């Protein structure tokens, strides 16, 4: 006869992730805060946040 | 909106810590299955490997 | 075309031009032995997906990564290296590819 076959429910995911990361947080934390009249703009592509 | 590649990666991929010890299933670096995972301490793997 | 950083030419490297960072799928950079004296390099497609091997000192390969994109590439060139050391009457040095 057939046993208990029950599958489990966890999963485990690894995965290279083939793109950098955006360093969202090193440009927030700036020790030079820009002026409210320059707000000098960036831009982030082709990254993961 | 759901285009480009910046995509985020706590959606699903929260990496979770290996629960060594029961049988649960695989669906890292492209392979599907089922297994139980051991802790062990190797040498013979590179960078590309 | 492209230019070379030592001994460059009187000319600037220019290969396109865009005003803004388009949208990529790999972007990484690798390191090698500066010492070195051949390289090797592998490059095929099959069922869909390209990869890429490359080694820098012994026989064998490496694994750069396994890039997916749905399209059957044609063509591959070679840039020419604009320089000035390249010469006879500068050091004994040729290109080969
Ligand atoms: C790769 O090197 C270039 C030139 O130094 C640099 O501009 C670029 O940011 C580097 N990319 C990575 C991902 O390190």
């Amino acid at each position: 006869l057939s046993g208990f076959t029950v599958k489990p429910v966890a999963t485990v995911y690894r995965r290279i992730p083939n793109l950098p990361d955006c360093d969202i947080d090193n440009w927030l934390n700036n020790v030079s805060v820009p002026s409210p009249l320059n707000w000098e703009r960036r831009i982030f592509s082709n990254c993961n946040f | 909106i759901n285009s480009g590649t910046t995509c985020s990666n706590d959606l699903l991929y929260s990496n979770t810590e290996i629960s060594t010890g029961v049988c649960v299933n695989y669906d890292l670096y492209g392979i599907t299955g089922q297994g139980i995972f051991k802790e062990v301490s190797a040498a013979y793997y590179n960078n590309w490997q | 075309h492209t230019v070379c950083k030592s001994k460059g030419s009187i000319r600037n490297e220019s290969w396109h031009i865009d005003s803004s960072e388009p949208l990529c799928l790999f972007k990484k950079n690798f390191t090698y032995n500066v010492s070195a004296d051949w390289l090797y390099f592998h490059f095929y497609q099959e069922r869909g997906v390209f990869y890429a091997y490359y080694a820098d000192v012994g026989m064998p390969t490496t694994f750069l990564f396994s890039l997916y994109l749905g399209t059957i590439l044609s063509h591959y060139y070679v840039m020419p290296l604009t320089c000035n050391a390249i010469s006879s009457n500068t050091d004994n040095e040729t290109l080969e590819y």
